[PDB]
RNA sequence: GAAGAUGAUCAGAUACCGUCGUAGUCUUAACCAUAAACUAUGCCGACUAGGGAUCGGGUGGUGUUUUUUUAAUGACCCACUCGGCACCUUACGAGAAAUCAAAGUCUUUGGGUUCUGGGGGGAGUAUGGUCGCAAGGCUGAAACUUAAAGGAAUUGACGGAA
């Protein structure tokens, strides 16, 4: 009978079964747990201002071989420390 | 539609009973259960020779409807039907393949053995399975000399006969040649027997 | 066979088939007018009769039950139905 | 256990029509089966069908001619308003020009075309095309 | 024509069979591409994909080139041919031959009204090759081919003006996608509609009518 | 199929199997067409005039081509006592 | 790394973790 | 994937058979799986029959036999060349030679 | 190591196929006519081809050879296979018939001279 | 015969191998509740294909054996039949394929129902609850990380495989 119940009065089993199996998605689990506000440094937001603490030079992953020229940024709205890439040629000379 | 003479004459019944064309296989295919008549103890089934003659005459009517006669290809891979196929070939138009079929004969249009029959007759649908399989690729009707155990896969006109005996195979090919010539008009009258007597169609040693 | 008469199957086929798997299901059992060598009276005994059947006047066992048909015992005579 | 004799009947009809048989045998032969088969026969998808009366539930031998592609059952018998018959026809039928969605309607068991001409609707049984 | 073997060729390139529907009616096997060249002269060709396929050798990876070619006039016929060869030009040159030999008819119809000159398919059809399922649905006028740009090209060379398409399976496999769509538009004559229900008198094959012209000596 | 002004638009109305009524399609290469000769008085062949049966590839590949052809030949009188309706 | 022996390694890690947790509690 | 339909053994409808021991290494192998060869030898030789019959009382004695059903495991039978690994199409053959 | 290649065997086969009313069981005669009926590019290859032709002719003289197809072999095999025995099998040399085969005759509605023997299972 | 003891060998010090040997293996009373607990294939129902072999029961042979002048019951043979463990051929069909008479009757998608899965790790982890004398069992995340992991098959290469 292809798995699921089919009968006319079996809508609660289908609805609760979809509600239970709906949690295995990444986006539904993330959105209903609200992990963008609990974690993930920008608290659900797109952009955030911070204050540079130190310029880092990150080793690029293999097989690439370069220094990636990032900064360590402490966010104003959280106090969380993140690492941010300064994304062009030069441009680490531009920050401070 | 066949008026009165195409009934099984008692002389033809003498031929079919004396050649043991009515001795069917012990195991009977479910598609060949129509041709069985009341299996005897020891398990040997009895082929209905009336239905054998009717299917033989129907096969002869199908053979004598292809306009040119040299593309009614007669197949025998078996020693009991080599001479029967070659004499059928000599008496009718009837391109023979006596011996090895050489696969790629009905497909494979660049071989030396490339034929396009409008009809294929086979002595045995088991041993001649390559001819039937290859005729299933290029739209060719198949008349077979089936037994009660031989498969009817891609077989359109199954003449139920004894495949084990050489006398049965040679007689059925002889009768098919005779009926095709009678339908063509090469034999003048259906009532007199053919002057060709049935022992040039049997396998011999030596 | 790809074409057949299912309304009128042959009696040899219907007598081969199971009693539930025929066109209309009915029993293959029957009843027997059975008389003893001794007594003159007639007893109606089932074929698959499950019971040591006696007469009303007899003391004698007419049939003994088995796995299928009852075995009509001891030289008694029978007639169908 | 046996929950839909119409589904069993129409499955037997499909399975014999796929293998090319000219007849089926159907057990156990309900009124819904008889009316569904009468609609199919009216539209030409089967031939004569004959009801064997044993004294229990009946059997049917249907003569399948050659013209059936897929008869089937929509289980459960969904409630079908008159506005969404055409969703069901667009879903189940191969074209707008043929094929019929059979409805159980309080004016009788009928296809969707003369459900529309009678302006009636109701539960869905299945389809034939 | 060009010294034909295969009796069908000796009839077609002599002039006894003049339309390709006479071949398609009797299901005559076509083994020479010049039959299709004479009967369908306006049979345009489109290479859809060239890919390299490799076989690991005792020393090295030998590669051949596999071409899919869709041929077909835009009035009801296509052929899909797939051929691998050492060179891409040989792959095209022989894939055109295989696609010419594989020409089948499709059944255009209507989304539904019989206002003239069929634009869409007559029936929802499906086809499978590998994992790829391609379903074609009849579509109204002006819908166009709602298909991926290879299935769309095959249906454009089929003369389909309007069709909807569903697809399942790994459609990035272009060979399987094109073979599934090819099976799907082959199945249009697979389907038996009520307008085809009428009994027909079952004609005689051209190989029987013109048996003298075929099988030349 | 036709349009609104008559005008049959088919390009080709396909043949049908004489046994199972399926459409024999253009790449059904196992399908055959069998011509049986029409036998006149005193048993000649009448070259040209046939009794024609089309069998699809399905029937032959399932092995019922022989029994189907027995039925359709007996219905046209080419056989007398070969095919029986009640098996 | 066999999954059986990695499972046994994590099972020993379970015992050490609950031993130190019962030590603190 | 499934290399064999009867998975390596002969167990259709049991769930448990019993284990026996290999004769070469005493591995515990199930009785249906094991590999079972009946060794029926003469008690003397193919060549010492003449010596024993010449230096035997009771003329035409019996030349008796010894009987031993041997259960091997798969590794021991393959190593002793009792079963000898087969091709994909040929391993379906269940004929004794 | 005296195996002959296909360029020897095929050429020799073709020479017998179209020149049987010619070349005989003698290698020197075959070698001399291989210069005239064929253009063999070397003396060693001509000698090999003529020697294999001689070997196959000596082989044909005691029973035919498969693969060699000349016009005389068809005719002699056909006049050897045209044998008809006058002892006339399938004729009534006494019809020994079983009980079910007698029932077959009666069901067919024909009158045959039969001889029924009981069959043991 | 875990542990443990001991004898050899090994580059490191092959844990394999030899001889002992505790717990254990067995049983009673109570616990545990897991296995590649596998057919890696939930349960009920219907239909679709041929075949032979076998197990249990039933039915029929004017069958064989108990030949004793029309020879019980068992055993056997033959044909049916129902139920079962399976098997062989084919691929109508299905499948990514290996293969499958079910893993078929599925884009021509609906017979009834329960359970489970949602890329790989982290992780069957942390924590909470509950069960257990314990070992642990059942339930069971997240942060973080990652562009593949994997399945089937083909060609090659390699094998202390033939
Ligand atoms: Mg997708
Ligand atoms: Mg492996
Ligand atoms: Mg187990
Ligand atoms: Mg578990
Ligand atoms: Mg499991
Ligand atoms: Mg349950
Ligand atoms: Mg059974
Ligand atoms: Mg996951
Ligand atoms: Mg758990
Ligand atoms: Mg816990
Ligand atoms: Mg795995
Ligand atoms: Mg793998």
């Amino acid at each position: 009978g292809k798995g699921k119940p089919r009968g006319l009065n079996s809508a609660r089993k289908l609805r609760v079964h979809r509600r239970n199996n709906r949690w295995a998605e990444n986006n539904y689990k993330k959105r209903l747990l609200g992990t963008a506000f609990k974690s993930s440094p920008f608290g659900g937001s797109s952009h955030a201002k911070g204050i540079v603490l130190e310029k880092l030079g990150i080793e690029s992953k293999q097989p690439n071989s370069a220094i990636r020229k990032c900064v360590r940024v402490q966010l104003i709205k959280n106090g969380k420390k993140v690492t941010a890439f300064v994304p062009n040629d030069g441009c680490l000379n531009f920050v401070d | 539609s066949l008026p009165a003479t195409f009934d099984l004459t008692p002389e033809d019944a003498q031929l079919l009973l004396a050649a043991n064309t009515h001795l069917g296989a012990r195991n009977v295919q479910v598609h060949q259960e129509p041709y069985v008549f009341n299996a005897r103890p020891d398990g040997v089934h009895v082929i209905n020779v009336g239905k054998t003659w009717e299917k033989l005459v129907l096969a002869a009517r199908i053979i004598a409807a292809i306009p040119n006669p040299e593309d009614v290809v007669a197949i025998s891979s078996r020693t009991f039907g080599q001479r029967a196929v070659l004499k059928f070939a000599a008496h009718t138009g009837a391109t023979p393949i006596a011996g090895r079929f050489t696969p790629g004969s009905f497909t494979n249009y660049i071989t030396r053995s490339f034929k396009e029959p409008r009809l294929v007759i086979v002595t045995d649908p088991r041993s001649d399975a390559q001819a039937i399989k290859e005729a299933s690729y290029v739209n060719i009707p198949v008349i077979a000399l089936t037994d009660l155990d031989s498969p009817s896969e891609f077989v359109d006109v199954a003449i139920p006969c004894n495949n084990r005996g050489k006398h049965s195979i040679g007689l059925i090919w002889y009768l098919l040649a005779r009926e095709v010539l009678r339908l063509r008009g090469a034999l003048v009258d259906r009532t007199q027997p053919w002057s060709i007597m049935p022992d040039l169609y049997f396998y011999r040693d030596p | 066979v790809l074409v057949q008469d299912l309304l009128h199957p042959t009696a040899a086929s219907e007598a081969r088939k199971h009693k539930l798997k025929t066109l209309v299901q009915g029993p293959r059992s029957y009843f027997l007018d059975v008389k003893c060598p001794g007594c003159l009276n007639i007893t109606t005994v089932f074929s698959h009769a499950q019971t040591a059947v006696t007469c009303e006047s007899c003391s004698t066992i007419l049939c003994t039950p088995t796995g299928g048909k009852a075995k009509l015992s001891e030289g008694t005579s029978f007639r169908r139905k | 256990t046996r929950s839909s004799v119409l589904a069993d009947a129409l499955n037997a009809i499909n399975n014999a029509e796929k293998t090319g048989k000219r007849q089926v045998l159907i057990r156990p032969s309900s009124k819904v089966i008889i009316k569904f088969l009468q609609v199919m026969q009216k539209h030409g998808y089967i031939g004569e069908f004959e009801y064997i009366d044993d004294h229990r539930s009946g059997k049917i031998v249907v003569q399948l001619n050659g013209r059936l592609n897929k008869c089937g059952v929509i289980s459960p018998r969904f409630n079908v308003k008159i506005g969404d018959i055409e969703k069901w026809t667009a879903n189940l039928l191969p074209a707008r020009q043929f094929g019929y969605v059979i409805l159980t309607t309080s004016a009788g068991i009928m296809d969707h075309e003369e459900a529309r001409r009678k302006h009636v609707s109701g539960k869905i049984l299945g389809f034939v095309y | 024509g060009w010294v034909p073997v295969t009796k069908l060729g000796r009839l077609v390139k002599a002039g006894k069979i003049t339309t390709i529907e006479e071949i398609f009616l009797h299901s005559l096997p076509v083994k020479e591409f010049q039959i299709i060249d004479t009967l369908l002269p306006g049979l345009q060709d489109e290479v859809m994909n060239i890919k390299p396929v490799q076989k690991q050798t005792r020393a090295g990876q030998r590669t051949r080139f596999k071409a899919v070619v869709v041929v077909g006039d835009s009035n009801g016929h296509v052929g899909l041919g797939i051929k691998t060869a050492k060179e891409v030009a040989g792959a095209i040159r022989a894939g055109i031959i295989i696609a010419k030999l594989s020409v089948i008819p499709i059944r255009r119809g209507y989304w539904g009204t019989n206002l003239g000159q069929p634009h869409s398919l007559a029936t929802k059809t499906t086809g499978k090759c590998g994992s790829v399922t391609v379903r074609l649905i009849p579509a109204p006028r002006g819908s166009g081919i709602v298909a991926s740009p290879a299935v769309k090209k095959l249906l454009q060379l089929a003369g389909v003006e309007d069709v909807y398409t569903q697809s399942n399976g790994k459609t990035r496999t272009l060979e399987n996608t094109l073979k599934a769509a090819f099976v799907a538009i082959g199945n249009t004559y697979g389907f038996l509609t009520p307008n085809l229900w009428a009994e027909q008198p079952l004609p005689v094959s051209p190989l029987d009518i013109y048996s003298d012209e075929a099988s030349a000596q | 199929m036709e349009n609104d002004k008559g005008q049959l638009v088919e390009l080709y109305v396909p043949r049908k199997c004489s046994a199972t009524n399926r459409i024999i399609k253009a790449d059904d290469h196992a399908s055959v067409q069998i011509n049986v000769a029409k036998v006149d008085e005193e048993g000649r062949a009448i070259p040209g005039e046939y009794v024609t049966y089309a069998l699809s590839g399905y029937v032959r590949s399932r092995g019922e081509s022989d029994d189907s052809l027995n039925r359709l030949a007996q219905n046209d009188g080419l056989l007398k006592n070969v095919w029986s309706y009640s098996r | 790394m066999r999954a059986k022996w990695r499972k046994k390694r994590t099972r020993r890690l379970k015992r050490k973790r609950r031993k130190v947790r019962a030590r603190s509690k | 994937p499934k290399k064999r339909a009867s998975n390596g053994r002969n167990k259709k409808g049991r769930g448990h058979v019993k284990p026996v021991r290999c004769v070469n290494c005493s591995k515990s192998i199930p009785k249906d799986k094991a590999i079972k060869r009946m060794a029926i030898r003469n008690i003397v030789e193919a060549a010492a029959v003449r010596d024993l019959s010449e230096a035997s009382v009771y003329p035409e004695y019996a030349l008796p036999k010894t009987y031993n059903k041997l259960h091997y495991c798969v590794s021991c039978a393959i190593h002793a060349r009792i079963v000898r690994v087969r091709s994909r199409e040929d391993r379906k053959n269940r004929a004794p030679p | 190591g005296r195996v002959r290649t296909k360029t020897v065997k095929r050429a020799s086969k073709a020479l017998i196929e179209r020149y049987y009313p010619k070349l005989t069981l003698d290698f020197q005669t075959n070698k001399r006519l291989c210069d005239e009926i064929a253009t063999i590019q070397s003396k060693r290859l001509r000698n090999k081809i003529a020697g294999y032709t001689t070997h196959l002719m000596k082989r044909i003289q005691k029973g035919p050879v498969r693969g060699i197809s000349f016009k005389l072999q068809e005719e002699e095999r056909e006049r050897k296979d045209q044998y008809v025995p006058e002892v006339s099998a399938l004729d009534l040399s006494r019809l020994n018939v079983d009980n079910q085969t007698s029932d077959l005759v009666k069901s067919l509605g024909l009158k045959l001279p039969l001889s029924v023997i009981n069959v043991s299972a």
